[PDB]
């Protein structure tokens, strides 16, 4: 039924279903790329932070 | 199929641990954090003077505010699992958005459905 | 001269302290509490099995949710005054809405503008 | 910019000022003792509770 929505999508678009997937697959992979980018620059973003995250957490749950 | 991430994993990420990097890449974007986590992380950013760029990394997440019905669930969850209030709020956020909860806290959260622990350290 | 009441005062009231009754009468309705206070009171409402009646009394308060720029002020207040995070959030809530913060906590809140200490424990 | 609300309430009502003032004062009083009722209703609701407020607050503050 993903195949049906694909070809009634295709009525509108005038494009082979394989470009509908190399649309679908593409955009998705680009979305994953963006995440990878953000996470990579965050690591490690705190220059001078040696703290363990779980230790950190336990402190602020008891709030310092 | 998305997850909500506890503060400890985000702290580990900014603190330069690949363990946290992999834990986040193990779930699809867009991921989510509680507004509580946002505050916990932004406190550390100030300490370490990255506050602007940390704010930009957090913005990629879905920052879920604490509502009245999240408040009601947290109250219940707190009694059920003997949770501290912030932990209950974060668990409530994940349940009401029907998200998996990713945390390194195995002491409080082990035996609670929908809570997954990606990695361990000393 | 609107009022935001900290958790300890509401607890005092439900526990039967006339000092709290006098604290809540000392300000014009409708007065306010944070969502943080609502949750911590409901923890006690459940333990003592007053839940429906407490929820009834609490609903007469303006109940202010924690949103992005209460969170924004909260992070800042926490460093300026060296405050515990929930303390900072309740103080941030008061400031944003221009409410007097009424609390029994002098240790943390003394020297902080817009805060009133109504009464004392022995 | 205050009483030039009220003397036009005189023409938007056709009732004297000395009336408009009473309704105001009486609605105020009515609002106050609905609160005095709520507050007086909530006093000792938790009876069997010997717990102090600060220590309670400091308890769940710390972690709970």
């Amino acid at each position: 039924d993903v195949i049906q929505r694909l070809d009634d999508l295709k009525v509108q678009r005038n494009i082979p279903r394989a470009e509908l997937l190399r649309e679908a697959v593409e955009q998705y992979l680009e979305k994953q790329d963006r995440a990878k980018d953000t996470i990579s620059s965050a690591l490690g973003l705190w220059q001078d932070c040696e703290e363990d995250g779980m230790e950190y957490q336990r402190q602020l749950r008891k709030e310092w | 199929g998305s997850a909500l991430f506890d503060t400890n994993i985000l702290i580990d990420l900014f603190s330069g641990r690949r363990e946290a990097k992999q834990a986040l890449e193990a779930w699809p974007p867009q991921n989510a954090i509680s507004l509580i986590t946002w505050m916990e992380v932004m406190v550390g950013a100030k300490k370490y003077h990255q506050e602007q760029r940390t704010r930009m990394a957090l913005s990629t997440f879905n920052i879920i505010n604490i509502s009245q019905d999240i408040a009601e669930r947290s109250v219940a969850l707190r009694q059920e699992y003997k949770l501290k209030l912030p932990d209950a709020i974060i668990l409530a956020t994940a349940q009401l958005h029907r998200l998996e909860l990713i945390t390194r806290n195995t002491k409080d959260f082990a035996g609670i459905p929908g809570v997954v622990t990606p990695y361990e350290i000393h």
